[PDB]
RNA sequence: GAUCUGGUUGAUUCUGCCAGUAGUCAUAUGCUUGUUUCAAGGACUUAGCCAUGC
RNA sequence: AGAAAUAGCUACCACUUCUACGGAGGGCAGCAGGCGCGCAAAUUGCCCAAUGUCGAAAAAAUACGAUGAGGCAGCGAAAAGAAAUAGAGCCGACCGUGUGGUUGUUUUCAAUGGGGGAUACUCAAACCCAUUCAAUAUCGAGUAACAAUUGGA
């Protein structure tokens, strides 16, 4: 079969690290290139302004209109999409605000029927959009 | 009902005749007993004990309760007289009785003037 | 910040959240004993694990291993005194064994109910937190104490309590000063 | 140029708690090393119960209340080693210290005849300005005149209050050794052999009183006398035997039984 | 404790990855909090800038 | 003796304070605190009682060494260990099953700690634990409004 040596330990060392870099979840942890290209620079959260609100559609075989707004970051002034959940809470973000952005799940990977969405709101004005979707704190 | 009474023993003992001092551990036995036992109580037991001229040889600290019960331990010395007492008692331990030195002041002041005396000479 | 004290875990979750053999299972234990929490069965699964592991690796070493007398000894003397296995049983292969209940069954909630001081499992756990039994003439009140072979003819009332020779309680009081 | 030593950092035969405090008092140079010693502040503190604070053995070691070799010492970092008499005239009382069975400091209460007595170990003889032998010793003392005999291995009975030399043992497979480092520490036995590799450690292997076999290095042993009967000094306890483990854990358990 | 389950077909047997699941003296945010014991606490980014006292 | 020392000196580079305009200073990655940065982190507290270092020093007096090293308390669901939110019955109404658990309606009957107070313990001084509601002699659940949430089907 392979090799079997008592004395290939130096062959069977550089066959696993040459072999290791063909996965994707092993290279995406020792090459720097999905920070630089992650608008959170390897964060659980960020801060950032919002810009404007739009409504993308679903796709195909669903129909709606997903309520996101456009956001740019303040640590590096880098503009993303996110969605805003639960029902109404569109009127509780107002423009020019500033809010608290997190991950969709899946790690960068886009959730859902919403094309190429992967944040959603999680903080307006520093108060909690959920809290305020309970009713158990009011807008500052 | 029943009258409460108080029973001290001691179970280790030492003689320092480097420190002039014997020393003990205290043990109260108090069933009964509503709430605590002052310290001037086994002082007044322990003289007893141990026939002292002034009740001011002895000292007790440290006594801790045991959990859900009528006993007490806690640390017992004894001086063989008054003026080896005065010498060797820490500071403190004579003010719990209303008779050691009276004060000093604030920390912060006195290290405030001397900081304030390294400007000037004479 | 410079501290040198020590603390640990107990407990730990079980995998596969939702299986409904282990959920029906475990729920018997729990109304049967009057447990409050499912973490005192899981804390129980722990230190029986540990036992089952130490047996484990001294049943793989040989006999006569200095190791093994000495080790061996040791565990069966603690399983004997605090009451887990039967005099008789001594081969150290009678530890892998053990179940749950066995441990269980020497809770001082349990013993209490069983020597007949209680009419019932929750009422002996009331009775031990509000400072009732006294096991060697100490005031014992806390559940999960695990009773040793050498102290069951001792477990008794306290004196300070009401229904051994103490004053009359809360109610008698408020009684009498109504 | 370090003053200080860090509790976690102290000797283990300490035996002081890590949760009483930071810092251990570092013991100054002077006649032992810093690890193969214990400070007389230990002593009065710790192993006899004398003080209770820190403040106290200033109370009795600034007064010269304490002696060490016939000398009263007010240093409480003052390292005190093996073989070294510890009186205290006040009290009565005085100690020699050695190793117990177990590797540890031990202090046995000798007589007043051999409070007086010493034994030192040669590590080195040389010449002075002049014509003057004088050999170093394990403690530190230097010895003017010794007898020409002496090597060094071998070990020198002293007198202390008055200074001068009572006798002198050579070394050689015959005499009786106590192990003095090496997890071995604390053990006496005699000396089968002794093996030479020259440019490195020699090996001596003894044989101890209940017939067992143990080895160590030969700068370990510190030969006592030519026959177990004929110790200047006294002895701990167990006389340095060592017994199984199991055995100790057996006889600890029924002898707490028959006792309660 | 040496354990696995949902998605490719009109059905079937595979390769294979997505998703589920349990921890983390591992960080942060949300909701909610009677008692007690033991406890880490401006490393992460900016070895950035500093009033006043010690 | 030991430094190429930062609460030592000298100069240059960047920011910076007072002034009578001649000049003179500053170095918190020590302690506590502020601005900024960010998803992100505590009081401008008390003490040398313990543990130690330094010293020309033991403690006591006609006569108290310093020490934000160190320790103590305030804030603190990082995390970890124990653990309350009720226990016995009564009388109707019942529910199923074959007369024995059970499900509300009336109603006593004891017990106990959240809560508050010391003869007091602790403490270097205060706090928290641990004791105790007489030892002649000391307050208190009953729609136990002393009311468990967060996620799901
Ligand atoms: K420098
Ligand atoms: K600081
Ligand atoms: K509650
Ligand atoms: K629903
Ligand atoms: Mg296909
Ligand atoms: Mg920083
Ligand atoms: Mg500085
Ligand atoms: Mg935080
Ligand atoms: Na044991
Ligand atoms: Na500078
Ligand atoms: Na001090
Ligand atoms: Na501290």
């Amino acid at each position: 079969t392979k090799t079997n040596g008592q004395h290939a330990a130096r062959k069977l060392v550089r066959l696993r690290r040459k072999n290791r870099w063909a996965d994707k979840g092993w290279k995406k942890s020792h090459t720097f290139v999905a920070q630089k290209a992650n608008p959170f620079g390897g964060s659980s959260h960020a801060k950032g302004i919002v810009l404007e609100k739009i409504g993308v559609g679903a796709k195909q075989p669903n129909s709606a209109i997903r309520k996101c707004v456009r956001v740019q970051l303040i640590k590096n002034d880098k503009k993303i999409i996110a969605f805003v959940p639960n029902d109404g809470c569109l009127h509780f973000i107002e423009e020019n605000d500033e809010v608290l952005v997190s991950g969709f799940g899946r790690s960068g990977h886009a959730v859902g029927d919403i094309p190429g969405v992967r944040f959603k709101i999680v903080k307006v004005s520093s108060v909690g959009l959920y809290a305020l979707y309970r009713q158990k704190k009011e807008k500052p | 009902k029943k009258k409460a009474e108080v029973t001290v023993r001691t179970s280790q003992f030492k003689v320092n005749k480097l420190l002039n001092r014997k020393q003990f551990v205290v043990e109260v036995n108090h069933p009964g007993w509503c709430g605590t036992v002052p310290a001037k109580l086994i002082r007044n037991r322990l003289a007893s004990l141990y026939k002292v001229a002034d009740e001011n040889q002895i000292s007790v600290f440290g006594f801790k309760t045991k959990f859900g019960g009528g006993k007490t331990t806690g640390f017992g010395l004894i001086y063989d007289d008054l003026a080896a007492m005065k010498r060797i008692e820490p500071n403190y331990r004579k003010a719990r009785l209303g008779m050691g030195k009276k004060k000093l002041p604030a920390r912060k002041s006195v290290k405030e003037r001397r900081n304030r005396n390294k400007k000037i000479r004479g | 910040m410079r501290n040198y004290n020590n603390f640990n875990r107990v407990w730990k979750a079980p995998r596969r959240p939702f299986e409904k053999e282990r959920l029906d299972r475990e729920m018997k234990l729990c109304g049967q004993y009057g447990l409050r929490c499912k973490r005192e069965i899981w804390r129980v699964n722990m230190t029986l694990s540990k036992m089952r592991r130490t047996a484990r690796l001294l049943l793989t070493l040989p006999e006569n291993h200095p190791r093994r007398l000495l080790e061996g000894s040791a565990i069966m003397r603690r399983c004997h005194g605090y009451g887990f296995l039967d005099e008789d049983k001594d081969k150290l292969d009678y530890v892998l064994s053990l179940t749950v209940p066995d441990i269980l069954e020497r809770r001082l909630q349990t013993v209490v109910f069983k020597h007949g001081l209680a009419k019932s499992v929750h009422h002996s756990r009331v009775l031990i937190q509000q400072r009732h039994i006294a096991v060697a003439k100490q005031i014992v009140t806390i559940p999960s104490f695990i009773v040793r072979v050498s102290s069951e003819h001792h477990i008794a009332f306290a004196d300070a309590s009401p229904f051994g020779n103490g004053r009359p309680g809360r109610v008698k009081r408020v009684k009498r000063n109504a | 140029a370090k003053k200080h030593l860090k509790r976690l950092y102290a000797p283990k035969d300490w035996m002081l708690s890590k949760l009483t405090g930071v810092f251990a008092p570092r013991p100054r140079a002077g006649p032992h090393k810093l690890r193969e010693c214990l400070s007389l502040l230990i002593i009065i503190r710790n192993r006899l119960k004398y003080a209770l604070n820190a403040l106290e053995a200033q109370m009795i070691l600034r007064q010269g209340l304490v002696c060490v070799d016939g000398k009263p010492r007010k240093d409480g970092k003052y390292p005190a080693g093996f073989m070294d008499v510890v009186e205290i005239p006040k009290t009565g009382d005085r100690f020699r210290i050695l190793y117990d069975v177990k590797g540890r400091f031990a202090l046995v209460r000798v007589s007043e005849a051999e409070s007086s007595i010493k034994m030192m170990k040669v590590v080195n003889v040389y010449t002075g300005t002049g014509r003057i032998p004088v050999a170093v010793t394990h403690d530190g003392h230097r010895i003017r005149y010794p007898d020409p005999r002496t090597s060094r291995g071998d070990t020198l009975v002293y007198d202390v209050k008055e200074k001068k030399v009572l006798d002198l043992i050579k070394i050689g497979n015959g005499k009786v050794v106590m192990v003095t480092g090496g997890a071995n520490r604390g053990r006496i036995g005699e000396i089968v052999s002794i093996e030479r590799h020259p440019g490195a450690f020699d090996i001596a292997r003894l044989k101890d009183a209940s017939g067992h076999e143990f080895a160590t290095r030969a700068t370990n042993i510190f030969v006592i006398g030519k026959d177990m009967s004929s110790v200047p000094v006294t002895l701990p306890k167990q006389q340095g035997l060592r017994i199984n483990v199991i055995q100790e854990r057996e006889e600890k358990l029924i002898a707490a039984e028959t006792r309660r």
